[PDB]
């Protein structure tokens, strides 16, 4: 089932539209390790909520702590170093958010992981 | 996801997409939402990537994820990525990478490389068509001239098909959800057909930012998984994305 094609929905308003999204400027002239510093200082708490909610689904199958030790201690070396800017860009994000590198990587390769 | 590249009567290209994601962490039975989808909306950010105080490319991404799923180079081309499903998906691709074969690029990284470093629509098109990847995907890419819009259905090591615009034959838009165009959509999740009926009712003349946002607001093209809606205009340099909600009643996927 489908709905009647909607009319006059732009500019966005109503219960269809949660809100505008903010702009951040990422200066590529900065080295990759410092590119995300400003953004991650403002967004670190929200991403920490995801990793929590990620731990709860994992916990329903196999205990989460033991799972997360392996992702943090053994995954970064298992996958090796990522090409180009990404190893440093993710290493920066991991340090500014206090989030282990394995979890920042798991977030960034979630497509391949499905 | 749903990605559309339309072409008005005067050859102007509109690129619109919905970003559906978040089935993996389960369901919020208290307010009828997906756990991840709600948690990705406050993470969604717009990014003006600059070099020498000049915009290289703009994008919509989730904070902390360095790859690019939605973006454009102003006046050049626009690129959105849709998830493709396969037998083993990334898992062979990941396995080959660990055991040592690193001749292939991660999916978020390649569109990031293409948006940051490719110079033209044809250059972007060639790289998305023939670059080895670890998992299948859909690349939906529009340009700056008329007729420059296509969906690239990708295997890990091969381009299965490239569906391009042909206004002379009456094809003024290209739609792509999460299923191969020649195949049928999963019975329970057909958003490609309502997307077309809405585009068809709207007509080629009337296609615009407003009508494009109209079709991406029609259920089920809008659904509980829809985190945001981006409308792109490469020639005009306009790039708007909006957080979405689907209040009950509304389909889940
Ligand atoms: C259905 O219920 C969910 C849980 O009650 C809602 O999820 C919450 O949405 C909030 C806003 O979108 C999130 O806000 C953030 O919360 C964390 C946790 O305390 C704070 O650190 C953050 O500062 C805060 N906001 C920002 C901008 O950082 C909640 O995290 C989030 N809760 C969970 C468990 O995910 C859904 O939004 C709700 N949906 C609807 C449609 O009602
Ligand atoms: C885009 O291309 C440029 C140049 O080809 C890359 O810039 C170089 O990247 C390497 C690795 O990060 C650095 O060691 C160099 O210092 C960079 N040079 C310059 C001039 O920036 C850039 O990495 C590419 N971007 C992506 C996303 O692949
Ligand atoms: C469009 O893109 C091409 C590269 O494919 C570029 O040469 C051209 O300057 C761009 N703009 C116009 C108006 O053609
Ligand atoms: C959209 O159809 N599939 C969307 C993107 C997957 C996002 C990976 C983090």
């Amino acid at each position: 089932w489908t709905e009647d094609c909607r009319k006059s929905t732009y500019p966005p308003s109503g219960p269809t539209y949660r809100g505008a999204v903010p702009w951040y400027t990422i200066n590529l002239d900065l080295p990759p390790y410092k590119r995300w510093h400003e953004l991650m200082l403002d967004k670190a708490p929200m991403l920490k909520v995801i990793v929590n909610s990620l731990k709860n689904m994992i916990n329903t199958f196999v205990p989460s702590g033991k799972v997360m030790q392996v992702v943090d201690e053994k995954l970064p070396g298992l996958l090796g170093n990522f090409p180009g800017p990404f190893e440093e860009e993710m290493k920066g994000i991991a340090a500014v958010t206090d989030i282990p590198l394995g979890e920042i990587i798991s977030f960034n390769i979630f497509y391949e992981l499905f | 996801c749903t990605s559309i590249v339309a072409e008005d009567k005067k050859g102007h290209l509109i690129h619109g997409r919905n970003m559906d994601f978040g089935v993996f962490l389960g369901w919020n039975i208290n307010n009828d939402t997906w756990v991840i989808t709600e948690q990705l909306k406050p993470l969604t950010v717009n990014l003006d990537f600059q070099r020498n105080n000049k915009t290289v490319f703009k994008a919509s991404s989730f904070a902390g994820y360095v790859g690019m799923l939605t973006g454009f180079k102003p006046g050049l081309f626009s690129l959105t990525l849709n998830e493709r499903f396969s037998i083993n998906g990334g898992y062979l691709g990941i396995l080959e990478w660990i055991l040592g074969k690193k001749d292939a690029m991660w999916i978020g990284f390649l569109t990031r490389t293409v948006l940051e470093n490719s110079t033209s629509y044809e250059e972007a098109k060639n790289l998305l068509t023939k670059t080895k990847i670890l998992a299948p995907a859909y690349f939906i890419l529009g340009g700056n001239q008329s007729g420059e819009g296509c969906v690239i259905t990708r295997d890990r090591k091969e381009s299965l098909d490239v569906y391009e615009l042909d206004a002379k034959q009456g094809r003024w838009y290209v739609v792509q959800t999460n299923y191969d165009r020649w195949k049928h959509p999963f019975f329970l999740d057909d958003r490609r057909t309502p997307a077309k009926m809405c585009l068809n009712r709207t007509s080629q003349e009337n296609i615009s930012f407003e009508t494009m946002y109209d079709v991406l607001s029609t259920k089920p093209v809008l659904n509980k998984l829809t985190v945001y809606t981006t409308l792109i205009d490469v020639t005009k340099g306009q790039f708007e994305t909006y957080l979405r909600d689907c209040p009950d009643p509304c389909i889940g996927w």
